[PDB]
């Protein structure tokens, strides 16, 4: 929404706070190398497309298709102090015991929506690969459905046998107060 | 007589008039029915096309 208005659209309502959301999820990509795809925007016209509001009122975006989940990896564009994400993955596998990063270094699962740009798993894979070690393996999975897998695997869980003991009855509660829940289970 | 003349004269130009109108409505209903077919077509082709290109871009 902000990086828009330099181009001229201005949307600042919730409605159209909407309205962007839609743009995002249907015309932004990761670009597997920020700099020269920067720059092939800039000589070609080849990487704008075109929306059309509910109005009509076509827009067309350029650069910033790629700009708007590059934040992912570079998360000072809106200025927060961070690391991108291929770079905090690597150090949570990094604070690991250095028997099972091995293992972890090639079952990075990627799930939920923001996950879901197109060419994002090869991105995160060319960084993670950057920054590991040059003999293990890196595997991005990423199903084509990870926009559904907590649901998925929460269902999964609750429907197995041996979960029905893990439940928190509503006696129980009656016990102990809502202080019950993370205090055992 | 040009009273009565005139009269029937343009009522049944008039009614010639409005059976043009109807081809007219029916030619705007054929058209409109190619157009809408058309650009159904013209979105599948374009998604797909660009559903393609980027999956070349990753492929390269
Ligand atoms: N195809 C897509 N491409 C890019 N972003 C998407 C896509 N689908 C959803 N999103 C983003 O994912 C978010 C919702 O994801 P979701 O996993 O449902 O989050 P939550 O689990 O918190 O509800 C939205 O903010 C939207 O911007």
């Amino acid at each position: 929404m902000k990086i828009l208005t330099e181009r001229g659209y201005s949307f600042v309502t919730t409605a159209e706070r909407e309205i962007v959301r839609d743009i995002k999820e249907k015309l932004c990509y990761v670009a597997l190398d920020f700099e020269n795809e920067m720059a092939t925007a800039a000589s070609s016209s080849s990487l704008e497309k075109s929306y059309e509001l509910p109005d009509g009122q076509v827009i067309t975006i350029g650069n910033e298709r790629f700009r708007c989940p590059e934040t992912l990896f570079q998360p000072s564009f809106i200025g927060m102090e961070s690391a991108g994400i291929h770079e905090t993955t690597y150090n949570s596998i990094m604070k690991c015991d250095i028997d099972i990063r091995k293992d972890l270094y090639a079952n990075n699962v990627l799930s939920g929506g923001t996950t879901m740009y197109p060419g994002i798993a090869d991105r995160m894979q060319k960084e993670i690969t950057a920054l590991a070690p040059s003999t293990m393996k890196i595997k991005i999975i990423a199903p084509p459905e990870r926009k559904y897998s907590v649901w998925i695997g929460g269902s999964i869980l609750a429907s197995l046998s041996t979960f029905q003991q893990m439940w928190i009855s509503k006696q129980e509660y009656d016990e102990a107060g809502p202080s019950i829940v993370h205090r055992k289970c | 007589q040009l009273v009565e003349e005139e009269l029937d004269r343009a009522q049944e130009r008039l009614a010639t008039a409005l059976q043009k109108l109807e081809e007219a409505e029916k030619a705007a209903d054929e058209s409109e029915r190619g157009m809408k077919v058309i650009e159904s077509r013209a979105q599948k082709d374009e998604e797909k096309m660009e559903i393609q290109e980027i999956q070349l871009k990753e492929a390269k």
